[PDB]
């Protein structure tokens, strides 16, 4: 959606604090995800299914 | 009565000016990723 | 920097006549729901 | 208060691809939270509270 | 199609003329610490 | 920020079921924070750390 409008004005609104926040919390949360997502076993039954193939 | 409501009118007035609305959406997405992750982990899905 | 404000609460503006805010409600109430199961799922509630 | 607003706004808003977003990760939350409820011990717990009294 | 619009608006124009911002970003931090809280149960930090 | 705002503005505005849902949520979830950062393990290995020095 947007989302590409806030990356263009990016440097303009990096100032407030707000932001930077944000900003910090979407990256830990989307590492925290990542990290779940493969060590819990959902990439482990994707190649298991490709293995039986 | 309405000084109540254009104040607090005008503290979102101005948190809209300074934080894309494209941040939030991206930090609502983020975290429901990482809430559908921590789902993943909680039901203990097997290759068996 | 009337410019940069503008062009945000333009972008607010356009997402809240396409959104209705009681979906915006609905959603914090079921993630809210959903982190209170989280906890109670953590905190290892027995019959004892 | 206004969800009912919603309830009567939605053949006007499902075109929007972020409404659907939105929809459809509040009924998956929903359903995430039933089930951590059914499987949490609490409904053990109602039981156990039930036997003895 | 003005009229959809417009009715979507005033909702959250009354929502924003009754709960503070404050109030919301009080929320929105206090559930950001507690997702970082229930990542670090579920990461299993160590002590050795 | 404007969460001293949001102190200052208690009285005028705490006559809202929406507002007292806001609180009351925060309030839990700040307390089921503070509940896992005590039981986690931080305190144990900060307690580890100044045992070794």
């Amino acid at each position: 959606g947007q989302i590409v409008t806030f990356f263009q004005e990016v440097p303009h609104v990096i100032e407030e604090v707000m932001n930077i926040v944000l900003i910090a919390l979407s990256v830990l949360a989307v590492l925290k995800g990542l990290y779940n997502f493969a060590t819990c076993g959902l990439v482990g039954l994707v190649t298991f299914l490709l293995l039986c193939g | 009565d309405n000084m109540i409501t254009e104040m607090l009118q005008k503290e979102y007035m101005e948190r809209q000016g300074k934080t894309p609305l494209g941040l939030v959406d991206l930090f609502v997405f983020s975290t429901s990723f990482y809430l559908i992750s921590i789902f993943l982990h909680l039901v203990k899905i097997p290759t068996h």
